[PDB]
């Protein structure tokens, strides 16, 4: 007791030196997820002056619409096997475990590693996300200053390395408020009090989403704009399609898992029967980047698109499909990019029918699949990723539908209720067991 | 919150009438508008109801187009199109605003009305006249005017006094139809020495006919 | 569809009195709205959610039910309440109202006030000839006019029309119209308006002559 | 030692069917409750109505009546606490804080129906006390209540069970979900070593209220400030200015709310009587400062619609600031049953508001509307006094639905406890603990 | 999305008008609408602005009320009314839309913009005479023809050749104005072969004046 | 009131010429803006915060300056850039405008062509007398005229009137006009208009005799 009386007397005092550096970190970090963001377009754009190019010739494109997407998506590959087998795959996994202390912030080998890596995966037209990615680029770049200012001390080795990841994860959806209720939510070691000072955080958070308008204002990622709101008879709707989510969730992550295995016979470990597997999935990307793209690419796109109800119930279970695979095979094929930002898409997606169906289904709760896209946009992340709290808000974050709350939370909440009554783990955390396990032994 | 309704009137039948519902107090979005109509004496019947971004509209069970409900959010207006219309088709139409409460919804605010007559007539303007007291008028505390509006079609007129700045002893008897001309007169009854001495005026309107006259009551000189 | 009846189709009773009015349903409803519609007024929304009155009904008024049969109430039912209640669901599409039930005030009697007038100038001037003859503010609503030319009975060409229950005083009033050619009326003189309401036992005239 | 995590990752996000199935049952009797509180406040609200209007002619009878109600009332509270329930008075936040560290206990046969009835008097009076805090406390009871009466045993149940109860409570009170989860795991969560409260059990908790207060509160908001308009990047720092100020003014309300509530021991010892009458004192006071200018006493919520338009003229803004700066003091720091968060908002609204004013004239070429500012600012003063930032801007959000101001928002909270650090201050609810931790030993 | 402004015209010294924009294309909320005038010849003069709850209005340096900005949400218009004008005022009036960038707002979309004279002078309309070549016309490849607008008031006519329908090879001089009267003539270049073969007609229109000339340019005699 | 001045008042450069346009302000500004506007039309929002080109202007333009001085450019100008531009600032209120600059399409001499016409029959039926003298695309713009009547000097009366520069052909034009009253014009015979331009040593004669 005497002890508590004093600790609380000593509360929320958070060493200057330590804040300042947040800033710097936060700051960073920004600058950094902007030129990343802003890199990856400018390659996407290329492989447009390529294939109008040679419109002409349909199998010339077909096949220069292969190269570009596989000549960058083997660099990228490469640049990794080669240089830091760490960035493979999400980057959290790591970032998540580096806090624990159980692996290493080879940030001087990351970074460029992971950055102008995944700027060949993502610039290419592969179906990995770019956030997930920074938030490891974040990390680092914390790690990078605790470094070279050696300010030494747990709490600025945990804090400088948390705050790195949210800026990041912030600059990514622009969503501040994600990028801090996630590290408390996910990243943060998961067992044991921390040294990880939230203050700290919110400084770093802040001054990249600043630097983030400084070049992205008069424009969102998702624009969906005011949907119709939901009447307390329609909330158990929610519910079922959360439930839904709540079973495919484990699954989604058995296959993500083992298919990220079943991928690896194919190479062994070789260098050069991964980058050749690399521009392979790579190359066929960039094709279906052009034969059907809500197949291929980031996904985002096409959520504004999906929540408006402008896809036939056809198109949208063929647009789930199509990427419930080239999603697998692409993250699970270790290349550097992440699943955070496609899982919306499914989300979105997976939503939106369930939506169109209760529309006709029951014409008198005057329901609009809209909503529905949105209850599931991060739900798919209350399930895999088992965050819940930090989807409901990354979503409200970039959707402003705050008057979704309700159901946003029934849904989410229905997901992990079910993905956890029914095996799963968080995606998230198996990959670090998994990859830390593999380490003693 | 005004839900003001217009286009009602006279139609052959078989014909086809494109009613209008101007709305005005509040956010036009973020509605559901929908159509009733009331068939003289009957009940209420729910026609169509068209969600904001028109991506949804429905109608009672009736063919094909009998009916085509749209809305331009850009005019704030409900619109309505009632084709090959027939005598069943005959009733005050109202276009109400959509809400709810635990969420099983409800015609939240009813505008005015607006009325179609399915017919061959002609839409037939009204003769108003002036009903004063007789010469043996005897003349006690009160005294009874009131106009005659007769020779019009269709429903309805309005007969209002002074412009409504005379509400109090006002009566409008239900019209009575005969030889397809509608006829109705208008009850008021003021103080006497509140009459002769001022203005008795009775305004009558009738839409159809797109016509509007003011009797002015005088004593019988 | 649904097929909403309610019970009273019409029904009267005395202010400060209990009403209830009932609202069955063929099916299964919950959730059940009641509009209000007084004359000349579209409907205005009263009870709703079964028993939730909109902001403005008088706790004078009150809603229940469930699923197959509900119902709506006065605890003391006052004049200004005169009007036909509709109650509606849309627990089930489509939407569907039900038969409606016209409330009516019982109040003491209130002998009438009659009012003859001679043919405006204008009328005549056109062949028509109408003799209108008002019959203001009675109670109740029997009351029988009969007109007189010259001293005689009458009925070819006469029109009458009640108006209805007044929402405040809850008297009634009834004009009666005798019309005819500006010659069949010039060819006479006296020309009487008889009505004939429970409050007399003999009849109230009043007519006018041209001469 | 790598050798654990690896398993213990494989077993996470499991939790106790049973434990989640009664963050359910709590979470539903704290709404039920919140709602038939904020109920009962009301009503009685209300019959202070049809008193002062049923002696409205006779001016010194209203002014009369107007003070007894409040004091027959705000007394019949302090009553209900000094004799049944000490732990009660005040907030009630200190104590479900540390009931969490198990440093007190949870007496809930007696708090829920003494801080119930009890704040109802306080409140139904007319006393500068929101209602908020204390429903916290009722909700953490509510979640013991059922620990007790079902004695499912194991420390996760009662420390998931008490945490759920009291965002349940918070939620159903500002009818804002995502707030009472961020609050429970930024404030109430013991600070210094991991605990066994279950997240996912708290929100299944937090939903089941909203719904409960969904279904008697639905068509109408505590708040509707409507779209303010936008804020662009050049007039970023000034939301940072205001946030020093709030900064510096934080820890310094501080200092009274805390030494206030000393000066206002002196007046009665420990005496249930010198408090009972020094409480329908305070009591009636506010009764009667309800009807000559009610911006100064009662909850404070309804001002904050008003203020934020510009209704209010940078005098009657800055008379209402101080007037409640007192007004709070003087019904709070008086162990009344109230809390202090809700009036809290207020004075962050009133304090942002009178700041965009200022601004706006101060330069209009970045056409300004003080509106944001009186946002930016309406949890702010929550970011200095009671240092819970993220749980005020997300509460401000959940309620005013502006997520265009949502980099204000924080750049102003923020700059808010940098200050409120750099310049003395502590958690005005971990001080409150503290000092009634230690005031509970160091005397015997 | 579009900016249509009216209302100017013709004023005499120490008048009013009321200019009126209409907007369309876009919520007329959410944004500040403001009028900058540029005199004739000379550059562009901010006038006003008015948020969109008019909660907020300032003018440049600039008296009492010779200004008074407002605007109508309800139908999405801006008004703008000057009292007591002077030549000082006479120029052409935009509405323009604002908005920002980083935060240092910037004149979104303009209007075309209204006209606004301010003269004692009579509105007169014009005298449109055929300048075609003398006798001594040396009839080479191409022959200039033209003809002469003068003593109209005010601004201003429009000239057109065969209705348009010959545009290349035009020309309308700006109008010099003297004694309270514009005059301006315009060109029109044709091949010699195709002017006294064909019909080359020049027409004149005066808004103001409420006329229309369509003068036949004929070889002289 | 920041007092922005545009430097160039005017200019012309060839095309595919890399032009550049100043824009000072008396104090301290910040993200300038910039206006095009070309003839008959209202401005077009065309850079903006310093060097923002706008939605759809073509990436050859672009901005720059700092606090004290700013200004705009155009690497390889196009015909279509043919306008006037204008410089706004609101980083101190109230906002202030530039006094413009005008950019035209410089080209190659031309030598005038000059129509002279004696006064319609018309406009002599009625007192007036006016001898309109064309000067019709001509480069540069200075270019000098002067009538003789009779063999002599002469400018009472006279006026002139310059066009734009033409958006097509980058020349100028300009009409002058002597005006006399029927009898001050009977009264003589020789009307010639002399037009004196670059493009020529010895004057441009164009007239006609009454006679
Ligand atoms: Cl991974
Ligand atoms: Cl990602
Ligand atoms: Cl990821
Ligand atoms: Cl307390
Ligand atoms: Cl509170
Ligand atoms: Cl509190």
């Amino acid at each position: 007791r005497r002890q508590l009386i004093r600790q609380l007397l000593e509360r929320d005092k958070t060493p200057l030196a330590i804040l300042f550096m947040a800033a710097v970190v936060g700051t960073l970090v920004g600058l950094a997820a902007v030129a990343f963001d802003k890199g990856v377009a400018w390659l996407q754009n290329q492989r447009m002056g390529a294939l109008v190019h040679t419109a002409d010739n349909y199998p010339l494109l077909l096949t220069v619409a292969f190269l570009c997407s596989a000549v960058l998506a083997m660099f990228g590959y490469f640049l990794v096997r080669k240089y830091a087998p760490e960035a493979g795959g999400s980057g959290i996994p790591e970032i998540e475990g580096a806090l624990e202390d159980q692996r290493p912030v080879r940030w001087w080998r990351v970074l460029p590693v992971k950055f102008f890596g995944g700027l060949g995966t993502l610039g290419g037209g592969m179906v990995l996300g770019r956030q997930g990615p920074t938030v490891q680029i974040g990390g680092n770049i914390g790690r990078m200053v605790l470094d070279i200012f050696r300010l030494k001390g747990d709490e600025a080795r945990h804090t400088l390395l948390a705050t790195g990841a949210a800026a990041g994860l912030a600059a990514a959806f622009n969503a501040p408020l994600a990028g801090i209720l996630f590290i408390i939510e996910e990243m943060r070691p998961q067992f044991r009090y921390t040294l990880i000072s939230i203050k700290a955080v919110f400084i770093g958070v802040i001054m990249s989403t600043i630097m983030y308008r400084i070049f992205n204002h008069e424009v969102a990622l998702i624009d969906v704009g005011k949907l119709s709101d939901a009447p307390l008879n329609t909330l158990w709707l929610y519910l079922i399609l959360g439930i839904i989510f709540g079973i495919f969730g484990p699954i989604f992550n058995k296959w993500v898992l083992g298919m990220q295995d079943l991928l690896h016979r194919v190479h062994g470990g070789n260098i050069t029967k991964w980058v050749l597997m690399g521009g392979a999935i790579g190359g066929l990307c960039g094709l279906l980047g052009f034969v059907a793209p809500a197949t291929s690419g980031g996904g985002f796109n096409l959520i504004p698109i999906a929540t408006a109800g402008n896809f036939s119930m056809g198109m949208l279970v063929f647009i789930f499909v199509a990427r419930v695979i080239t999603t697998l095979l692409c993250f699970s094929s270790g290349a550097p990019g992440g699943i955070f930002a496609p899982m919306l898409a499914l989300g979105t997606v997976l939503g939106t029918a369930f939506g169109m169906v209760a529309v006709e289904l029951f014409p008198q709760y005057h329901l609009e699949a809209g909503t529905f896209a949105i209850a599931g946009m991060g739900a798919l992340l209350a399930a895999s990723i088992r965050a819940p709290l930090t989807g409901i808000i990354l979503v409200l974050e970039m959707t402003d539908n705050y008057q979704l709350i309700l159901p946003m939370i029934i849904t989410g909440l229905g997901a992990t209720l079910l993905a956890q009554f029914t095996g799963g783990k968080p995606l998230y955390s198996a990959i670090l067991a998994r990859t830390l396990a593999k380490q003693e032994a | 919150v005004r839900l003001l309704e217009s286009g009602g009137g006279l139609v052959q039948p078989g014909g086809s009438l494109k009613l209008s519902c101007a709305a005005s107090g509040f956010d036009y979005s973020r509605y559901w508008m929908s159509w009733v109509r009331q068939a003289p004496g009957k009940g209420l019947k729910w026609i169509g109801e068209i969600n904001p971004v028109s991506s949804t509209i429905n109608y009672t069970p009736s063919l094909k187009d009998k009916f085509i409900i749209s809305r331009d959010n850009a005019k704030d207006t409900l619109y309505l199109q009632i084709s090959k219309v027939r005598s069943e088709d005959t009733a005050l139409y109202y276009c109400a605003r959509l809400y709810y409460g635990y969420g099983y919804w409800y015609f939240d605010v009813w505008g005015a009305g607006t009325t179609v007559t399915v017919s061959s007539a002609k839409t037939t303007p009204p003769s108003v006249y002036p009903l004063a007291p007789g010469s043996a008028a005897a003349a006690a505390s009160m005294v009874t005017l009131g106009c005659l509006v007769k020779g019009y079609f269709p429903e309805p007129v309005t007969v209002t006094w002074n412009s409504g700045s005379l509400a109090a002893g006002v009566h409008t008897f239900p019209a009575v139809l005969q030889a397809a001309l509608y006829t109705l007169s208008s009850s008021v009854t003021v103080p006497s020495s509140s009459w002769p001495s001022e203005t008795v005026t009775c305004n009558v309107a009738h839409p159809a006919s797109s016509t509007k006259v003011d009797k002015k009551i005088v004593p019988r000189a | 569809d649904i097929v909403l009846t309610q019970s009273p189709a019409i029904m009267s009773a005395a202010p400060g009195d209990k009403v209830t009015m009932t609202c069955s349903a063929s099916s299964s409803v919950s959730y059940i709205h009641w509009y209000q519609q007084k004359s000349g007024t579209s409907p205005k929304r009263w009870i709703y959610d079964t028993s939730k009155l909109t902001s403005g009904v008088p706790v004078r008024f009150s809603g229940s039910g469930s699923g197959t049969s509900y119902s709506l109430t006065i605890n003391t039912m006052e004049a200004e309440d005169a009007a036909t209640y509709y109650c509606q669901q849309w627990s089930s599409h489509p939407q569907t109202f039900g038969g409606g039930t016209k409330l009516e005030i019982l109040r003491a009697d209130a002998a009438p006030t009659v009012s003859i007038f001679p043919p405006s100038s204008e009328q005549l001037t056109s062949g028509g000839a109408s003799v209108v003859c008002f019959l203001n503010n009675f109670y109740p609503k029997d009351i029988n006019v009969k007109w007189k030319i010259d001293g005689s009975e009458r009925q070819n060409g006469v029109l009458n029309s009640w108006t209805d229950q007044d929402s405040k005083d809850s008297t009634y009033s009834m004009s009666s119209t005798l019309t005819l050619t500006k010659d069949e009326y010039e060819r006479h003189n006296s020309y009487t308006c008889e009505a004939t309401h429970k409050t007399s036992t003999s009849p109230i005239v009043k007519s006018f002559n041209r001469a």
